[PDB]
C-alpha cells in the first residue's frame, strides 16, 4: 500500500 | 489528549524540539542549472525533507491522538505547504533568493529554469518578504507551520479534536504576542495578518501542485514512490 | 482614506448596505437536464452576478482608491472565491444542499452530472457545514468576503493601505464578537477559525479552475480566466 | 476589456 503508513507507523 | 492539557509556553517549547533538520542539496551539480538537474537537486531534497516531515508531525501535540488514516490524510493535504513555509522562513535573511538549502540559495533568475515555476518563485519571494517585513519570530513559525499540518486537510474529511487543537495553537500565537508586548489591537491584528497569509501558502501549494504533475507527465526526472503518492493524492 | 475613518458599526452598516441581490437561475423543473445545461443554467447565472460583483467591489471601503489596474488584479483573483462564499452563506440553511439559486437548490447528485464538480460540490458542502456548526453571522459574513476581494491577489505602495483597510476589517471582526459576548480568548479563537476557512475557500477556487482547465463561458467570465 | 467599461460606468 501506501508508503506513507509505514513511515507514520514507525 | 495530552495536547489540550499543555500550557502556552509547554506547547512552544514542544514544537520548537520537534523542529526538523535543515537539509543539505546534493553538492552536484552545481550552479549553473538546466530544468533536468534543477528539478532533479529539487526532487532529491524534497523526498528527503518529507521523512523528516513525517516524524515532525507524529511530534505535533494532537496529532498522535488521530487514527492513522486521519494523519495520512493531513500530511497528503499539507505536505508542500509545509515544505514551502519552511523554505519561506529560512530564506528570510536572504531577500531577493531562496534558500532551499544551505549549499542551494537561488535567484529568480535561475526559476525561468523550468517554467512556470517563476511565478512560483515570486510568490514564495513575496511571502519570505512579508515575513521579514513582518519580523516574524520562529514560535510564531512553528505555530503557523503545525496549523498548516493540521487545518489544510481537516474539511475533506472526531473533527472537533483537530480543531479545538487548533484553538490551542491560536491560544499560543496570542500568548507569544503579548509577551513580546503586543497591545490588544496589535494582538488580533497580527493574528489576522499571518493566517491571511496561510491562504496565499495555499494558492502557492496548488499552483505547485500542478506544475508538478505536470513533471510527472512530462517524465523529465524519475519521481520517487514516496513523492508520486504524495502527488497522487491531490489527481 | 473614508475607510480609514469608519467606526466598526459603519464599517458593518456599509458592508450590509452594499450587499449585492440573489439572482434567480432559468432553471426549469420540467425541463430536462444534462451536463452542458446544468453548467448552461451555472455560467449564465455567475455571469450575471459577475455583474453586480464588480459593482458591489467599488462599494467596498478602500476599493475605489486603487488603481483601475490594481482592480482588475483583485477581482480578476478573487471572483470564484467570492461567488463559491456566497453560494457556501445562502446554502446555510439547507443542510446537504447548495442553494445556487432560489429556484436551483441541489445536492451532491447532479453535481455528478458534471465531470469533476461533485469533488467540489462536496468541498462547498463542507464549508456551508461547518458556517452552519459556527453559526457564522450575516455582519461576520460580508467581512470576510471584502477580505477575500482585498486579500486574494494583494501578494500578486497602495499595497500598504490595503493591509491597513483590511487591518480595519479585522478590528470590526472583533468588535462583532465582543458584542456578542465572546470572552476575548473565544473571540480571537473564532477570528482564526473564520480566517482559516478562507484557505479552503482559495483552495476550492484553485481546484475548481484546475478542473475547468482539464463548459461554455461568456465573454466577462473568459476575460476573467485567463486572468488564471 | 468588458471589465473595465464596468468599473469605470
Ligand atoms: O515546482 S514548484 O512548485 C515546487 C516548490 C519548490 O519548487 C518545487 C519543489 C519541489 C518539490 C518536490 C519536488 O519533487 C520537486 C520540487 C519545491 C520545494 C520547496 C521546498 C522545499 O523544501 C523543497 C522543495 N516551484
Ligand atoms: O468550481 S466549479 O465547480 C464552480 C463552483 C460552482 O459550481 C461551478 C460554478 C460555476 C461557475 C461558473 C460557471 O461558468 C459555471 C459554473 C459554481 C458557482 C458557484 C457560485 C455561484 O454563485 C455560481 C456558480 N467549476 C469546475 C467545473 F468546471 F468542473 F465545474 C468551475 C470553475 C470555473 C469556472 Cl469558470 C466554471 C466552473
Amino acid at each position: 500500500h501506501k508508503i506513507l503508513h509505514r513511515l507514520l507507523q514507525d | 489528549s495530552l495536547a489540550l492539557s499543555l500550557t502556552a509556553d509547554q506547547m512552544v517549547s514542544a514544537l520548537l524540539d520537534a523542529e526538523p533538520p535543515i537539509l543539505y542539496s546534493e553538492y552536484d551539480p552545481t550552479r549553473p542549472f538546466s530544468e533536468a538537474s534543477m528539478m532533479g537537486l529539487l526532487t532529491n531534497l524534497a523526498d528527503r525533507e518529507l521523512v523528516h516531515m513525517i516524524n515532525w508531525a507524529k511530534r505535533v501535540p494532537g496529532f498522535v491522538d488521530l487514527t492513522l488514516h486521519d494523519q495520512v490524510h493531513l500530511l497528503e493535504c499539507a505536505w508542500l505547504e509545509i515544505l514551502m513555509i519552511g523554505l519561506v522562513w529560512r530564506s528570510m535573511e536572504h531577500p531577493g533568493k531562496l534558500l532551499f538549502a544551505p549549499n542551494l540559495l537561488l535567484d529568480r533568475n535561475q526559476g525561468k529554469c523550468v517554467e512556470g515555476m517563476v511565478e512560483i518563485f515570486d510568490m514564495l519571494l513575496a511571502t519570505s518578504s512579508r515575513f521579514r517585513m513582518m519580523n516574524l519570530q520562529g514560535e510564531e513559525f512553528v505555530c503557523l507551520k503545525s496549523i498548516i499540518l493540521l487545518n489544510s486537510g481537516v474539511y475533506t474529511f472526531e473533527k472537533d479534536h483537530i480543531h479545538r487543537v487548533l484553538d490551542k495553537i491560536t491560544d499560543t500565537l496570542i500568548h507569544l504576542m503579548a509577551k513580546a508586548g503586543l497591545t490588544l489591537q496589535q494582538q488580533h491584528q497580527r493574528l489576522a495578518q499571518l493566517l491571511l497569509i496561510l491562504s496565499h501558502i495555499r494558492h502557492m501549494s496548488n499552483k505547485g501542485m500542478e506544475h508538478l504533475y505536470s513533471m510527472k507527465c512530462k517524465n523529465v526526472v524519475p519521481l520517487s514512490d514516496l513523492l508520486l503518492e504524495m502527488l497522487d493524492a491531490h489527481r
